[PDB]
RNA sequence: GAGGUAAAGCGAAUGAUUAGAAGUCUUGGGCUUAACUUAUUCUCAAACUUUAAAUAUGUAAGAAGUCCUUGUUGCUUAAUUGAACGUGGACAAUUGAAUGAAGAGCUUUUAGUGGGCCAUUUUUGGUAAGCAGAACUGGCGAUGCGGGAUGA
RNA sequence: GGGUAAACGGCGGGAGUAACUAUGACUCUCUUAAGGUAGCCAAAUGCCUCGUCAUCUAAUUAGUGACGCGCAUGAAUGGAU
RNA sequence: CCUAAGGGGGACUCAUGGAGAACAGAAAUCUCCAGUAGAACAAAAGGGUAAAAGUCCCCUUGAUUUUGAUUUUCAGUGUGAAUACAAACCAUGAAAGUGUGGCCUAUCGAUCCUUUAGUCCCUCGGAAUUUGAGGCUAGAGGUGCCAGAAAAGUUACCACAGGGAUAACUGGCUUGUGGCAGUCAAGCGUUCAUAGCGACAUUGCUUUUUGAUUCUUCGAUGUCGGCUCUUCCUAUCAUACCGAAGCAGAAUUCGGUAAGCGUUGGAUUGUUCACCCACUAAUAGGGAACGUGAGCUGGGUUUAGACCGUCGUGAGACAGGUUAGUUU
RNA sequence: GGUUGCGGCCAUAUCUAGCAGAAAGCACCGUUCCCCGUUCGAUCAACCGUAGUUAAGCUGCUAAGAGCAAUACCGAGUAGUGUAGUGGGAGACCAUACGCGAAACUAUUGUGCUGCAAUCU
RNA sequence: CUGCUACCA
RNA sequence: GGCAG
């Protein structure tokens, strides 16, 4: 007989953390959560409400709707060829802001602060982001690291 | 009644032991696994030779108890009983599964026999023993290596009977007043804890 | 395959140039199986482009056999000429990308000599895949 | 299951709109009329030859019935119903559990 | 014979609770539930009167939550009665009443709502909520926080709540838990009520001791016996500091002998210093060899 | 961001397991064996685990953005607080990573099909099978051509 | 409720013992009734089975004569001649 | 399954161990200390839970009303189950709060028909009144083959459409099993591992067994055995020549090259197989579509007749016995 | 800097065994008329701050402490793994090429930090 | 609780 | 689901 149930397979996705059962912590319940916010979700096996299925455990979404001790979260599944816009309500134990906004608001406001300075001294920024490029010349200096020639060792048991 | 071991010889199957799952299994052939002077000191058997695995493969209880019964009637009629300890370091918890002891419909087996999994450079048999022994020790485990499928190699250790230290470390440590006697194994001393336990447990600890 | 589409390197014996980065190198890492790459030369680029060089434009292979096909899709970019493209190409530039997505890639012939006795594994090891780095330099000779 | 006679939910009537006290009694279907539509058209259906003319239910599979609470309002007379799930016994107003004593 | 129980694995594997919770300070039940905030009033705080007794003070804070920790809006303690006219039995229901006006006039004058929202100025006992004002701010709502301490009918903290109440806060309450409810009959009698709030309860066990066991009434009230307060005063000496609380509830600290470089000057003598590395390892070398 | 597979671990929990040694028997019997306790020792787990990859996987990388000023409401706030949606103003092609782009988006309508099979790798049952069953990819089917003599 | 088997049919499981050994002549209890009687049999009906003994032959899974707790013989579903 | 085992609040802390107390002891009750849960939480297992989700106490009916949104299975249909709100009305608590059944993951049901509740509203069509009937909204009565027909057998008298999508031969893969052969060497063999054997183990070969599978054949490859005849294999029974012995001779046993050459007459059985009698140098084992039916034969099996026993109410079944049955 | 009240993170904070603690605070501490709760004013409630004490709680310090945390020319570029070949090998498996890369182990270091208010030798 | 009678979800 | 002993 298969077992299809809501939970399935949710053994050790939905444990709490070793050392970290019980009580929430109050911070998550501080936080606040607005329409446009970027959330990760991850269900807390402690709190049975309003908790999110597993295919929602470890995706990150829009806040679209804000109640009483929960949040509206729009996630995009794949089903067959396409997307699926899924509304999904999500106490806020199973919510998490995500920490990528806050690094490209950061790199937005750097940007506009760079430009504006450039401007002031009457010089030119370029402010596209590059990949790692290969590097340039250089000389080692062998003063106190004359080259230690190594070789392949033989072969030997250690037992 | 068995197989030929050719029908159980390599890791196909994912490891399967005694549990709550299976209960009804019967016992491994092998039920003795230290042999000869087992209550030698580290000091008395300085010589360790090994009998290692160069396969990755099953092999049955039967054949641990085999090969032990071989090498420990050779050494023990050559050298004596008690010029020994033999050690098998393999126990046999996989558990094979036989089908016909309808057609292809519910063929799930029934518990056969034990084997142990081996890897390769995984030691089978250990024999610690003196070093006048050594061509004694040898040819007892090279006959019992014939009751074995695949490939084993005889490796002399480096070690100082089973302890872990080389040959040199162990002596060092022994006039350094490091290892003090636990019966057939030793206890080393630990520069971390109780300073006075310490001290009081080791008192020809040279401190430096 | 998605990584040669995106390489345009939709055919064998199709050539083109790369600037090197994080990006690409992790592009060409994934390809490695499947091309020989490595660092040209600048005799080898502008052979390349003499003989073989094709410009993009309007989604036509066009020869580049006059400067002034060169100036009208490249003179925005200061490319006036197809030595201001070798230029731009071998000490790579700050528009690499325009002049090397203009240029169409590469159609190289079988090598004169043919490859080693076995193509498919890597250039250490006896074969043809994977980076060579100078010796690009003679595969091209033996291609173009 | 043990369920009170008595219970205080929600009356709809436009009397009370709200908890009033209601009795509790368990449910038991009418009797089934000769003259409802489905009937006299059985019957007529039915008449002259041909057999049985339509399915007769065999396959019986639920040990159980879903009972239903009538709730009849004191203040109005108004009645509700709800049902519960399929238990095997059910008594109204039984014996409450006294938790403590020894067999 | 038995096996030994605190191993190294137990302490390994033990998860200690939060740090006030191990202090038995917190109770982080009742803590959510006050502090958890409707996520629709997105930045609006939750305010809780946080009442507190030592063995010697009465502490009321109104306090709101943030990550980095609570905020606190304003605080009035029980030492401070002197200055209102209240010396002695800091820690009656009836300075509990007090410690709860204050507060909440104090809290009232910070914000603005003194001539709205003046509260009950005529203390009778009745139970009573701070209504609104049609067409005007709402009352400043304040939502109670005993900790841990027992809710018993008669017990100190809802005298700070009644202060409070009285005071012009609205604090959402019932009075089935002040001294005077009727269980039986679930009434309120008011007369109780107003004698605990003044005292009366007080009074009365100095005037029934005074006649019975009077080196007991010498040794319980002997700062009222040098003081010269009789029970028929002891009341006055309440309703005085009421009116005196309601005059000037601001909050003047208490001017500090030494400057807090002094403070800590003379406090670091009496602290000890963690030993260097060097200078244990000393010790160990030192405990080896006089070892041998 | 998420994960609990490979590996690892077991003088760490659970469960399994070999050997001695030192103590306590005070709640085992005949100096003794056996129990426990303590510090050690050999070996394990698809339905064990503190730890924990590689590959695979969610989101973001702007003009529908960021910042500044102040309008509406019956929602919300003790509030002149906010929530949402706005009026007005500033930041211009390095408008804010790479590579590519026979362009993107949208709609209607209808055919055949719904027996599959094979190879590498992962993998379950089975002694195994040119056996039976799954995962990812690539193929044959539907495909000729050069090679493997011959051969989906 | 009664009758009826030359109506259809049915006719069993259980519990102890004799001055060597072996065997057991020696009582009640259950299934909706009775519990296979007289006879006959490894029979065209017996699985085990090529049953065991005798006879027939140099040799017989055949035949005949015996035996019988008979898988599963049997009395006008006629028994034995 | 549960009026609490649902809801709210409060108080308390569990399994177990140690040390103590009349009867009292290993287990009754009392006390202290330790005790991260090693307890408990209706029921499988997993997860979760310690001033609680566990134990006890107090109050209760949120297991209520209205109809939308969402998640899972998914076609993004239904059903089941669950989640977050809106508008009411309540319970509980000092309060914040919490409560739309059971801590979470299972515990269930369309159309038609019937029945009940609600609105006491719409209709009975020439117009009315009162009965009756029919509508509208929500439950219940049930489909467990659980997206939901109303349903007993036999065919050995048989038929049709098909199927090598699928069984009953050969063949092919495999070789568990069957058969045959090695390696090691504890023992046996007066002594003595290895003349001859050889346990515990372990490596193979074969396709003369039987399985496993279902690739070919169901617009048909004639399915037992024997007779007849040819050929092939060798793992050699005999015959030739030899090596070894626990080889004195005689006989016998082990082994090598060897398939050149032979390997029988009969009683019983349809038999393959078997078992006896007898001769013989020996009475070896196998293959060739389990060689060989336009070569035969037809005793068996396996059409249709008939008998018996057991089984079945019966028609009938039996891979049980018996007798008769077209070989182009 | 100490202390209290309310906290954030939730052991670098826990645990064991010792030692010290000025001021204030906190605490133990005293009493039972009153509200209240118990077999028991022990817990819980109320009253005095009056009679006493830092003994305990609490805080800090000590320990080649257990635990925990962090770090690393520790182990180890090992185990494992993505990709490749008409590579090796009867096979079991292994090596090589281009990439990613642990855990245990070992050693060293550390042992709460901190927000708001009030207060203090 | 036995017998008889009845059977559109 | 109706009668009845
Ligand atoms: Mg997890
Ligand atoms: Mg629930
Ligand atoms: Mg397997
Ligand atoms: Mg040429
Ligand atoms: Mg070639
Ligand atoms: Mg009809
Ligand atoms: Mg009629
Ligand atoms: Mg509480
Ligand atoms: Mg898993
Ligand atoms: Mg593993
Ligand atoms: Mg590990
Ligand atoms: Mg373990
Ligand atoms: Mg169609
Ligand atoms: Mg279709
Ligand atoms: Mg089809
Ligand atoms: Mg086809
Ligand atoms: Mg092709
Ligand atoms: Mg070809
Ligand atoms: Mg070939
Ligand atoms: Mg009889
Ligand atoms: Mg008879
Ligand atoms: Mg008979
Ligand atoms: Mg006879
Ligand atoms: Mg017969
Ligand atoms: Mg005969
Ligand atoms: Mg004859
Ligand atoms: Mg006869
Ligand atoms: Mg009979
Ligand atoms: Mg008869
Ligand atoms: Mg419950
Ligand atoms: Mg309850
Ligand atoms: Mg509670
Ligand atoms: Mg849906
Ligand atoms: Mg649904
Ligand atoms: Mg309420
Ligand atoms: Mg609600
Ligand atoms: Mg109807
Ligand atoms: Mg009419
Ligand atoms: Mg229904
Ligand atoms: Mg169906
Ligand atoms: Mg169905
Ligand atoms: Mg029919
Ligand atoms: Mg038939
Ligand atoms: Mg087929
Ligand atoms: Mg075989
Ligand atoms: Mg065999
Ligand atoms: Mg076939
Ligand atoms: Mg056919
Ligand atoms: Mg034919
Ligand atoms: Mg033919
Ligand atoms: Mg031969
Ligand atoms: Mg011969
Ligand atoms: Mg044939
Ligand atoms: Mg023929
Ligand atoms: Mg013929
Ligand atoms: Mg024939
Ligand atoms: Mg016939
Ligand atoms: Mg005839
Ligand atoms: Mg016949
Ligand atoms: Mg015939
Ligand atoms: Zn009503």
């Amino acid at each position: 007989g298969k077992s299809r149930g809501y939970r399935s397979g949710t053994r050790y996705a939905f444990q709490r953390d070793f050392k970290k059962h019980g009580a929430i912590p109050l911070s998550t319940y501080l936080k606040v959560y607005k329409v446009g916010d970027i959330v990760d979700i991850k269900a807390n096996g402690s709190i049975q409400k309003g908790m999110p299925h597993k295919y929602y455990h470890g995706k990150t979404g829009i806040v679209y709707n804000v109640t009483k001790s929960s949040v509206g979260v729009i996630i995009n599944k794949v089903v067959g060829n396409r997307y699926i816009e899924k509304r999904v309500n999500l106490r806020v134990e199973h919510v998490k802001h995500s920490a990528c906004r806050q690094e490209f608001l950061n790199r937005v406001k750097s940007n506009a602060a760079k430009k504006r300075e450039a401007k002031a001294n009457g010089e030119t920024v370029y402010l596209k982001r590059q990949a790692a490029k290969p590097r340039g010349s250089r000389i080692i200096s062998t003063e106190g690291n004359i080259p230690q020639t190594l070789a392949p060792v033989a072969y030997e048991t250690f037992i | 009644a068995r197989r030929p071991a050719r029908c159980y010889r390599y890791c196909k199957n994912k490891p399967y032991p005694k549990s709550r799952y299976n209960r009804a299994v019967p016992d491994a052939k092998i039920r003795i696994y230290d042999l000869g002077r087992k209550k030698a000191t580290v000091d008395e058997f300085p010589l360790c030779i090994h009998l290692v695995s160069n396969e990755l493969e099953q092999l049955s209880s039967e054949a641990l108890e085999a090969a032990r019964i071989c090498a420990n009637k050779y050494i023990t009629k050559v050298s004596g009983r008690d010029s020994f300890h033999l050690r098998v370091r393999v126990h046999p918890f996989h558990v094979l599964r036989i089908n016909k002891m309808q057609g292809m419909r519910g063929a799930w087996g029934k518990p056969h026999g034990l084997a142990a999994r081996v890897s390769i450079g995984q030691i089978i048999m250990s024999a610690r023993t003196k070093d006048s022994n050594k061509d004694v020790v040898i040819e007892g485990l090279r006959r019992a290596r014939y009751k074995f499928p695949g490939q084993q190699k005889i490796i002399i250790s480096k070690k100082w009977g089973f302890t872990p230290l080389n040959r040199d470390e162990y002596i060092a440590k022994k006039t350094n007043g490091e290892v003090i006697d636990d019966g057939a194994y030793v206890k080393f001393l630990s520069r971390k804890g109780n300073l006075e336990a310490n001290l009081q447990q080791f008192p020809n600890y040279q401190y430096s | 395959r998605k990584v040669l589409q995106l390489l345009r390197l939709t055919q064998i014996n199709a050539g083109v140039f790369v600037r090197l980065t994080k990006a690409t190198s992790e592009l060409i890492k994934l390809a490695e199986p499947y091309v020989a790459y490595g660092y040209p030369s600048l005799s080898t680029i502008r052979q390349l482009v003499y003989k073989r060089g094709f410009g993009k434009v309007n989604k036509q292979r066009i020869a580049l056999s006059d400067n002034a096909i060169i100036e009208a899709n490249l003179g925005k970019f200061n490319i006036l000429s197809i030595e201001d493209l070798i230029h731009e190409i071998y000490t790579v530039g700050p528009n690499f990308k325009q002049v090397s997505n203009f240029l169409w890639p590469f159609k190289l012939s079988n090598p004169n000599g043919g490859f080693r006795a076995r193509k498919f594994q890597h250039f250490i090891q006896g074969g043809d895949t994977g980076n060579r780095e100078q010796f690009i330099n003679a595969l091209v000779k033996q291609m173009n | 299951v043990n369920v009170p006679k008595t219970r205080k939910t929600y009356c709809k009537g436009k009397e009370c709109r709200k908890h009033t006290q209601h009795k509790v009694t368990q449910y038991k279907a009418g009797k089934a009329s000769l003259f409802a539509q489905g009937k006299r058209r059985y019957d007529r259906k039915q008449s002259g030859y041909g057999g049985q003319t339509k399915q007769i239910f065999h396959k019986k599979a639920k040990t159980t019935k879903k009972v239903v609470l009538r709730l009849e309002c004191v203040v109005c007379k108004t009645k509700a119903q709800l049902p519960l799930k399929r238990c095997k016994h059910f008594e109204l107003g039984g014996d409450k559990k006294q938790k403590g004593q020894a067999l | 014979m038995q096996k030994e129980f605190r191993t190294s694995a137990y302490h390994s594997r033990f998860q200690t609770p939060f740090r006030r919770r191990q202090e038995g300070k917190t109770d982080y039940y009742q803590r959510k539930r006050l502090v958890t905030q409707h996520k629709a009033k997105y930045n609006s705080p939750k305010y809780r009167l946080v009442v507190r007794f030592t063995n010697k003070d009465i502490i009321a804070q109104i306090v709101s939550a943030h990550i980095t920790g609570d905020v606190v809006f304003t605080a009035a303690y029980a030492h401070e009665l002197p200055r209102y006219g209240i010396k002695y039995g800091l820690t009656n229901w009836s300075a509990a009443y007090a410690v709860g006006l204050l507060v909440a006039r104090r809290a009232l004058q910070k914000l603005g709502l003194d001539e709205t929202y003046t509260g009950v100025e005529e203390v009778e006992g009745e139970f009573e909520l701070t209504e609104a004002v049609e067409d005007g701010p709402r009352p400043f709502k304040v939502f109670l926080d005993i900790g841990l301490q027992r809710t018993t009918t008669g017990a100190r903290v809802f005298g700070v709540l009644k202060g409070a109440s009285d005071g012009g806060l609205y604090v959402p309450h019932s009075p089935n838990r002040f001294p005077g409810w009727d269980i039986e009959a679930e009434e309120l009698d008011a007369e109780l009520l107003r004698k605990y709030i003044f005292g009366g309860h007080v009074a009365e066990y100095m005037e029934e001791l005074l006649d019975d066991d009077e080196e007991k009434y010498k040794s319980i009230f002997k700062n009222y016996i040098e003081e010269e307060i009789e029970s028929e005063d002891v009341e006055e000496i309440y309703a005085n500091a009421h009116e005196a609380i309601r005059a000037d509830p601001s909050f003047k600290p208490t001017e500090k002998k030494f400057t807090k470089e002094q403070y800590k000057a003379e406090s670091k003598k009496y602290r000890q210093q963690k030993l260097t590395r060097a200078e244990r390892q000393a010790k160990v070398a030192k405990k080896i060899a006089e070892f041998k």
